[PDB]
């Protein structure tokens, strides 16, 4: 039913406060089943996700050894970035880096992921060919004719649509439990009295997994868009996520008001309304 | 460039008086990643807060969840308290049963 | 399996 496998790293200089740190997730879906940290005791990739521990130590070991890599890569790339944006070495800068490989239902690619960004600024990313790449700058371009010239794009290609997917179905296997189980958001509709001729009405949606839902309210059946306070979906720490949106209506006209959900783990979209 | 972080103050299950819970403080919108986040109970800083990884969204802004378990209570007042360099002054966020 | 960053911008 669609999923992916993601990895995100960042890397953060710090002169006078020893090497740059280099940090690592990965994620399936909008579950994190690993970590890797350079500034641990003891670095070494470990697990954070229950389905991921029963791989053997030849995988943990093969982490541990590309990540301690990725480390001096991108401290490396630290150190380019300056020369690449002629700036001093006294300063702190970030470079971010995201890998993916979203798969069908079938278990076949939909699409590999891989992009830059240098002070939280887009820098380059592979486009969706997986065989060419776009430079948001100059100093991009001079990574391009680079990479072009060792033929990066072909290896990445390869870990997309080998490695990557096949990985990916290795995990939603092993965790299948969770994995591939949708849970559907608990809703109800809140009140609140704002004034004598307005209230509000919040429309919950909680324990939700995945991440992706929407939530909106209807008067008359029309969209309140502009007039709809939705908040981020948060995370409640459980794996799951919720959400709200909420709506001022003067008082008597709440009736005319309809909350809608739509998440992948209801059979099909859900209204509610104030219930008093 | 930077990015003022944005704040939720929350609990992992709807709040009931006398129930064990979790308290939670969201930050995410925020660039660079360096960020100072406290759990406050009654204006005093809570000793054992766990947070989960570094990660950040598609546009490269980073996110992190500070949580640490509770009872609520009828008086006790929980808040966030969050310092970004994008901050002149550490922002503080009270928990809002109701948010 | 994580992607190895093996080549420097």
């Amino acid at each position: 039913g669609s999923h992916s496998m993601r990895y995100f790293y960042t890397a953060m200089s710090r002169p006078g406060r020893g090497e740059p740190r280099f940090i690592a997730v990965g994620y399936v879906d909008d579950t994190q089943f690993v970590r890797f940290d350079s500034d641990a005791a003891s670095p070494r990739t470990e697990p954070r996700a229950p389905w991921i521990e029963q791989e053997g130590p030849e995988y943990w070991d093969r982490n541990t050894q590309i990540f301690k890599t990725n480390t001096q890569t991108y401290r490396e790339n630290l150190r380019i970035a300056l020369r690449y944006y002629n700036q001093s070495e006294a300063g702190s800068h970030t470079w971010q880096t995201m890998y993916g490989c979203d798969v069908g239902p079938d278990g076949r690619l939909l699409r590999g992921h891989n992009q830059y960004a240098y002070d939280g600024k887009d820098y380059i990313a592979l486009n969706e060919d997986l065989s060419s790449w776009t430079a948001a700058d100059t100093a991009a371009q001079i990574t391009q004719r680079k990479w072009e010239a060792a033929r990066e794009a072909e290896q990445l290609r390869a870990y997309l649509e080998g490695l990557c997917v096949e990985w990916l179905r290795r995990h939603l296997e092993n965790g299948k439990e969770t994995l591939q189980r949708a849970d559907p958001p608990k809703t109800h509709v809140t009140h609140h009295p704002v004034s004598d001729h307005e209230a509000t009405l919040r429309c919950w949606a909680l324990g939700f997994y995945p991440a992706e839902i929407t939530l909106t309210w209807q008067r008359d059946g029309e969209d309140q868009t502009q007039d709809t306070e939705l908040v981020e979906t948060r995370p409640a720490g459980d794996r799951t996520f919720q959400k709200w949106a909420a709506v001022v209506v003067p008082s008597g006209e709440e009736q005319r008001y309809t909350c809608h959900v739509q998440h992948e783990g209801l059979p099909k979209p859900l209204t509610l309304r104030w219930e008093p | 460039i930077q990015r003022t972080p944005k704040i939720q103050v929350y609990s992992r299950h709807p709040a009931e008086n006398g129930k064990s819970n979790f308290l939670n403080c969201y930050v995410s919108g925020f660039h660079p990643s360096d960020i100072e986040v406290d759990l406050l109970k009654n204006g005093e800083r809570i000793e054992k807060v766990e947070h989960s990884d570094l990660s950040f969204s598609k546009d490269w802004s980073f996110y992190l969840l500070y949580y640490t378990e509770f009872t609520p209570t009828e008086k006790d007042e929980y808040a966030c308290r969050v310092n970004h360099v994008t901050l002149s002054q550490p922002k503080i966020v009270k928990w809002d049963r109701d948010m | 399996l994580p992607p190895v960053v093996a080549k420097e911008i």
